[PDB]
């Protein structure tokens, strides 16, 4: 709908 | 640590999900949801640090990947959004340059909502979703099966090697 962050470490 | 943070129109996060276990404990005692991405980046990026999910003093690498529909504009112009766009992805930058000063490196990579969908399904994040992204810019042969099983760290080397070595 507006935004979605993934944050991925490792 | 792998998370989602849904970020919502009044440039706060909605709701923070995470797809990993070990990101479940990082997002646990965190409000995270009236902060922005930098913020969040930072939330989680430091409690990784403290329980031993990412070094400080070993090199590592950090994804962050944002992924945006705008399928909405409210007001009189879409570019009410896109402004609050443009301030979600200056806080972002601005979380890159803050977490990586200790040695890490950080790198931003942006997605459409239909590559987050296909991390949905395949139940991978975006950031290593994002490095698939890459490869197929690059045109090497990446799997899904290599994303999924593979260390970020080994992901992000890989393509940024590809795009350094003739």
């Amino acid at each position: 709908m507006y935004a979605y962050v993934g944050i991925d470490i490792n | 640590p792998s998370i989602e943070l849904w970020i919502n129109y009044n440039n706060k996060i909605a709701e923070a999900k995470a797809l990993n276990g070990d990101a479940e404990t990082v997002l646990e005692g965190l409000e995270l949801k009236e902060k922005t991405v930098a913020e969040a980046v930072n939330e989680i990026v430091q409690k990784s640090m403290e329980l031993g999910f990412i070094s400080r003093e070993k090199e590592n690498i950090i994804l962050i990947s944002t992924a945006c529909d705008l399928k909405a504009g409210e007001g009189s112009e879409n570019k009410d959004v896109q402004n609050k766009i443009g301030q979600l992805f200056d806080d972002v930058n601005k979380a890159v340059s803050d977490l990586k000063n200790s040695g890490i490196t950080t790198r931003i990579l942006n997605l459409t909502l239909e590559e987050r969908e296909s991390s949905k399904e395949e139940n991978i994040s975006m950031g290593r979703y994002a490095v698939y992204l890459k490869a197929k810019e690059q045109n090497v042969n990446l799997t899904i099966d290599e994303i999924k099983d593979a260390d970020l760290l080994e992901l992000i080397a890989k393509l940024e090697h590809h795009h350094h070595h003739h």
